[PDB]
RNA sequence: CGGUCCGGCCGGGAACUCAAAGGAGACUGCCAGUGAUAAACUGGAGGAAGGUGGGGAUGACGUCAAGUCAUCAUGGCCCUUACGACCAGGGCUACACACGUGCUACAAUGGCGCAUACAAAGAGAAGCGACCUCGCGAGAGCAAGCGGACCUCAUAAAGUGCGUCGUAGUCCGGAUUGGAGUCUGCAACUCGACUCCAUGAAGUCGGAAUCGCUAGUAAUCGUGGAUCAGAAUGCCACGGUG
């Protein structure tokens, strides 16, 4: 990335609803290339939360993704000796996919009985904003307003 | 019956060229020929140490392609038999006859 | 290697041949006959009377030329070295630099 | 539940509840209710006296427990008495079975000290 | 750093192979030792007869040695007189009956193995080494070749430093794998050591 | 006469036949369902059968040999486009936006010596 | 172990020990053969096995049948 | 298409998969924007492939008196009834420790049982060794085919379906040790691999610090080979998912 300008690549769209935005959600849940048993996690995970939340599927992830989706975050520079946190807007791409993998992170820190269920009940946690994901964005939140001088 | 030749050689540029010998005298003389088949080549690899003594990474990387050709000849004429018998092929070509 | 481990090889393999070739092996198989002789064969007894060198487990695969223990490859009868300078000079028929 | 080494079976699954005498593996477990005519997905609830003595008398076939484990002290003793290799290795706690003392060997030496 | 034998990794590109013959896992390793002893044999014996090349094929139970020399008659001899001794021994060497084919070396001053054995023959009869090379350089020059790289390495002139010394005329691609490289060695066994000598001799690209 | 088209992705080769009526699918004298584990791999398949409509309008006879579940079900998703372009050619356009009418020439890369793998360097130690 | 098929023990130290029997109990018996195994025959003989350097005698017990001569000759010291 | 023991298995068919020899194709060639109207870059069309399409081989003059006199060769030096040579047993495998590279784990994206779909690339006559039979098994006896796109090693495993365990040092994990064996080999004590039964350590995710990898890559899952009588978690190579 020195000199190389390079984009994103597309990836195809979820096997059930066809959301692109579902796909790199399993895929950042996946795990030793087990793309199979990464969404039989993922489906079943929003099968027992659209029942237990009031049915929407779509909008249920959206509620629960709202809440953890970042505005701000700090990048480490070092400019004379000092490494100073300077706070940058992060990109609305990049907003989901921080989103996403805390999501993953926090739901995998869970001590419930099966990942399905530890998921369910991460973005449950995320969709009334009381949970590990949402205390990431949190985190985030405090570190940036701190260096708010060296924006 | 049916005569089976078997062509081995490590050059290709040399077994379809001795290959094109018999088909080409078997055709001539008057002869049903099947082919010339081109069976898959059995490639043998090995892989070195190119240092005298350590240096594990460093290495070289060789092959030694066998080439298969198979020739069917369905008429065992007199006139094909006696000038199959009797020519002169690549010495580095091994072929075996099947009866 | 040194020409008396180069020796050490050649009565190797003429004792091989002499005796585990055509009279040890119709005794190892005479003791592993299940329906004759189930205690009294000495068999087992006269394989160690036989000498020792003439077992071909006993036998070390060197370099044809050097007398290298290591580093052998069967197909050519030579250590990676020999095997490399035959290569290069094109007397290893077949033989050159792959890629794949 | 209570089955011949003194031992209370917890009320798991039969494989596994019998695995709990010392002397009993997996395919003693499964021998064993293969032989007194058992389930081995069936829990120690419903299983009454009757269907636990007849497992008692299966049991008793093979040294397992206290009686085992002298059994197995005894021929460990035998080697060290005998001032054989094996012997001298269970007397010095290194490696028995030939494996390398350089690097690790830590389960027969115990947590190292500087 | 470390260059590519030149002939080597020309081999089925332009440059052809010492050894055509075919044989299986069977018999491979046992003609390889068969070859590597009657190149021994040859080698010792026309030393003095300038032998660049020996190409040896089996032809089924057969050995068919082509000896190619910048001296034909030392090695043909008397109407066959020296063929007929060495085919006699090669037969014995291999076991399965033996033929001497003679392929003569036009411009022997183009052939890297007479030009490394040249100027190795010349360290061994005490000739400066910048002479040797600068000769060796200007006789392929003149004769045709569109390049040619010369070296010398190890106690030069008797020297307690060795030193890896070259003289480079013309043309020499190392890269093109469709470039004409003949290349060869030769070890001048001197009273001071190992001298060893590479040829490079560019003859035009295809 | 039947209009066919090959595929492959992969180590895995497939041909596939096209012959008009009903919505039949015979893979290696078996079932899509039959054949196919997996609902993902199965709609990769019905893909060509969405831009091009089809529900009872052709049948196909399909077999594949190498490779995977993925790989299978590629190689046979580029056979039906090949197949459907032999039947009007016109269908081109609507292929290729798509991107069924390139052969994915991703292959597993090689093992490289002194390389863990085709890429995977050795853990390297400074002291 | 072993397979089996026969019990393995050298045919010179075997001579030596139906020799010590019949002419009854000498000084240790010096013998190389660490390889071979205890048979029955040889319990109350003193057999002095090799370690590399030293024969070390060995008195045969009913115990030591079955075992190998050189399980009794440590071969490594180590202090 | 004709015939069915429903097996390409047999007549046949040379279509297709494939095999392997020859050939075409991609060059910023076209269009548009940026750019000194240049080089070039970016985007788009067509195309299986697009800007060295992917991977490899290929390593300039030289640097480190860098590594190798133990592959071999070789100047000088040294031993030459010994620094040579033969043999048996031992050692290279020792074990208070320290470091480097790996394998297997700490589990429910998982363990186990049954059922089951899909590879690629190799090896083989002093060899690979089917089927049958015996043994729980490692194996053993008997004995076809095959110097091999024919025969054999050889059942790919992840995955999928169902059932079970239910966050427990556990139906996790396998170390260590006891008992009995299998095979190779003159010979498995030191010091082989593997099996059966029993045992069931540490470990519940690793401080300071630190490594690899930019795409069919990482991650994970099996498969083969060289060496080799036998002895792979190493090395070399192969595809699956991704
Ligand atoms: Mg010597
Ligand atoms: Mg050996
Ligand atoms: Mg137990
Ligand atoms: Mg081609
Ligand atoms: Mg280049
Ligand atoms: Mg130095
Ligand atoms: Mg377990
Ligand atoms: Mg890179």
């Amino acid at each position: 990335p020195r000199r190389r300008v390079i984009g994103q690549r597309k990836i195809l769209p979820d096997p059930k609803f066809g959301s692109e935005l579902l796909a790199k959600f399993v895929n950042i849940l996946m795990v030793d290339g087990k793309k199979s048993t990464a969404e039989s996690i993922v489906y079943s995970a929003l099968e027992t939360l659209a029942q237990r939340s009031g049915k929407s599927e779509l909008e249920a992830f959206e509620v629960a993704l709202e809440n953890v989706r970042p505005t701000v975050e700090v990048k480490s520079r070092r400019v004379g000796g000092s490494t100073y946190q300077v706070p940058v807007e992060v990109r609305p791409v990049r907003r989901n996919a921080l989103a996403m993998r805390w999501i993953v992170e926090a739901a995998r820190k869970r001590g419930d009985k099966s990942m399905a269920l530890r998921l369910a009940n991460e973005l449950s946690d995320a969709a009334e904003n009381k949970g590990t994901a949402v205390k990431k964005r949190e985190d985030v939140h405090r570190m940036a307003e701190a260096n708010k001088a060296f924006a | 019956q049916r005569i089976r030749i078997r062509l081995k050689a490590f050059d290709h540029r040399l077994i379809d060229q001795a290959t094109a010998e018999i088909v080409e005298t078997a055709k001539r003389t008057g002869a049903q020929v099947r082919g010339p088949i081109p069976l898959p080549t059995r490639k043998e690899r090995f892989t070195v140490l190119i240092s005298p003594h350590v240096n594990k990474d460093a290495r070289d990387q060789y092959e030694i392609r066998t080439h298969l050709r198979l020739v069917d000849i369905v008429e065992p004429t007199e006139k094909t038999v006696d000038a199959l018998m009797r020519l002169d092929l690549a010495a580095g070509v091994d072929v075996q006859i099947s009866l | 290697a040194k020409q008396s481990m180069k020796a050490r090889e050649v009565k190797r393999v003429a004792l091989a041949d002499k005796y585990f070739a055509k009279r040890a092996e119709l005794k190892a198989i005479i003791s592993d006959v299940n329906a004759s002789d189930e205690d009294r064969w000495n068999a087992v007894l006269k394989l160690q009377t036989l000498p020792r060198d003439s077992s071909p487990s006993r036998q070390r695969n060197r370099c044809r030329q050097t007398g290298r223990p290591h580093g052998f490859l069967r197909k050519f009868g030579l250590s990676r070295i020999k095997v490399r300078e035959a290569a290069m000079r094109g007397e290893i028929p077949g033989l050159k630099k792959a890629s794949w | 539940a209570r089955i011949a080494g003194i031992n209370i079976p917890d009320h798991k699954h039969a494989v596994i509840a019998l695995t709990s005498i010392y002397g009993v593996g997996k395919t003693r477990s499964k021998a064993i209710l293969a032989a007194a005519g058992i389930a081995e997905d069936v829990k120690i609830s419903e299983l009454s006296e009757g269907q636990i003595d007849t497992l008692r008398d299966e049991v008793a076939k093979f040294v397992v427990e206290g009686d085992l484990r002298r059994e197995i002290s005894m021929s460990i003793k035998r080697l060290m008495d005998l001032g054989c290799y094996r012997g001298l290795r269970h007397r010095r706690g290194l490696p028995v079975r030939g494996q390398r003392t350089k690097t690790n060997a830590r389960t027969r030496k115990g947590p190292r000290k500087p | 750093g470390q260059k590519v034998h030149p002939n080597g990794i020309r081999l089925g590109i332009v440059k052809p192979w010492n050894s055509t013959w075919f044989a299986n896992t069977k018999e491979f390793a046992d003609n390889l030792d068969s070859d590597f002893k009657v190149r021994q044999y040859l080698t010792k014996e026309l030393a003095k007869a300038s032998v660049s090349r020996i190409v040896i094929e089996r032809p089924a139970k057969s050995i068919r040695v082509t000896i190619h020399t910048a001296r034909p008659g030392i090695v043909i001899g008397k109407k066959g007189e020296d063929v007929e001794k060495l085919r006699k021994v090669v037969a014995d060497i291999a076991g399965v009956p033996a033929q001497i084919n003679i392929a003569e070396v036009r411009k022997p001053e183009l052939d890297a193995k007479l030009v490394a054995d040249s100027i190795t023959s010349q360290l061994e009869r005490r000739v400066m080494f910048r002479r040797a090379m600068k000769r060796a350089v200007q006789n392929a020059m003149r004769l045709g070749a569109k390049g040619i790289k010369v070296e010398v390495s190890g106690r030069l002139g008797g020297a307690e430093i060795a030193r890896t010394e070259w003289y480079r005329e013309g043309r020499v691609p190392l890269h093109t794998l469709r470039a004409d490289i003949d290349y060869n060695t030769s070890e001048a066994h001197t009273t001071y050591g190992v001298i060893g000598v590479k040829v490079w001799i560019f003859k035009g690209e295809i | 006469n039947q209009y066919y088209g090959t595929g492959r992705r992969k180590s895995s080769a497939a041909r596939v036949f096209i012959k008009p009526g009903n919505g039949k699918i015979v893979i290696n004298q078996r079932s899509l369902e039959q054949y196919f584990g997996r609902e993902t791999a199965r709609m990769v398949v019905r893909q060509p059968l969405e831009l091009v409509d089809m529900v009872e309008k052709l049948d196909l006879y399909i077999t594949v040999k190498g490779g995977g579940i993925s790989g299978q079900a590629g190689a046979i998703r580029h056979g039906i486009t090949r197949a459907l372009m032999e039947y009007d050619e016109s269908l081109r356009s609507e292929l290729r936006k798509a991107g069924f009418v390139t052969r994915d020439a991703r292959q597993v890369e090689r093992k490289k010596v002194g390389l863990r793998k085709a890429r995977r360097r050795p853990q390297f130690s400074k002291r | 172990r072993s397979l089996k098929k026969g019990p393995f023990i050298d045919l010179h130290l075997l001579k030596k020990v139906e020799k010590a029997v019949e002419s009854g109990d000498k000084k240790p018996l010096r013998t190389w053969s660490r390889r071979s195994t205890i048979f029955p025959n040889m319990i109350g003989l003193t057999i002095a096995v090799h370690n590399g350097r030293q024969h070390v005698p060995v008195f045969v017990t009913d115990e030591m049948v079955g075992h190998k001569l050189g399980e009794f000759a440590p071969t490594r010291t180590y202090r």
